[PDB]
């Protein structure tokens, strides 16, 4: 149930991985080798609270994880996301022995 | 999802909404048993709502299983969000259909530019 401030029907968005120079740039000191950005530097369009742990897909493969920003759709304060290319071992051998 | 559109029903059906009372975050189904979401979404007891369009209306797809296993990466940084993963297991096996499915981890990283789907029932 959606509550006060959430949408009822989920919500969708094209939008594309950002480079890493460009993520660092935005969140300076913040960005570790497990997150990406994705998104717009204009702002306007973006994941926000009530997202987290939803995906981002692109070319049918699950590459993100819906984890912080400043705020939502600032500009220069893109999305940022668990780099889910990082952690197919860990995904894969904690399913394998659980 | 800020400056979006709405999915089209039920077309993202590897989406969950994670749900303790009300919906407070989102997942992906990656197998019948595990779906994938963010660490910092962790709570003791996680009520896994599939193959869901409206979250306040029965629409008759839904399958609501709650979590018999909830994991985080055990190297979760709470303050920086590093290592944002959580892994939940069902208690019983959800039902795959046309509705309800799984998607692909990657075989490789995305390259820069790559077009990406993003959803979720978060603030618009
Ligand atoms: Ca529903």
């Amino acid at each position: 149930s959606s509550g006060s401030s959430y949408p009822s029907l989920l919500q969708c968005l094209k939008a594309p991985v950002l480079s890493d120079s460009s993520c660092k740039s935005s969140y300076p000191g913040q960005i570790t080798g497990n997150m990406i950005c994705v998104g717009f530097l204009e702002g306007g369009k973006d994941s926000c609270q009530g997202d987290s742990g939803g995906p981002v897909v692109c070319n049918g493969q699950l590459q993100g994880i819906v984890s912080w920003g400043y705020g939502c759709a600032q500009k220069n304060k893109p999305g940022v996301y668990t780099k889910v290319c990082n952690y197919v071992n860990w995904i894969q051998q904690t399913i394998a022995a659980n | 999802i800020v400056g979006g559109y709405t999915c089209a029903a039920n077309s993202i059906p590897y989406q969950v909404s994670l749900n303790s009372g009300s919906h407070f975050c989102g997942g992906s189904l990656i197998n019948s048993q595990w779906v994938v979401s963010a660490a910092h979404c962790y709570k003791s007891r996680i009520q896994v709502r599939l193959g869901e369009h409206n979250i306040d209306v029965l629409e008759g797809n839904e399958q609501f299983i709650n979590a018999a296993k909830i994991i985080t990466h055990p190297n979760f940084n709470g303050n920086t969000l590093d290592n944002d993963i959580m892994l939940i297991k069902l208690s019983s096996p959800a039902t795959l259909n046309s509705r309800v499915a799984t998607v692909s981890l990657p075989r490789s990283c995305a390259a820069a530019g790559t077009e990406c789907l993003i959803s979720g029932w978060g603030n618009t």
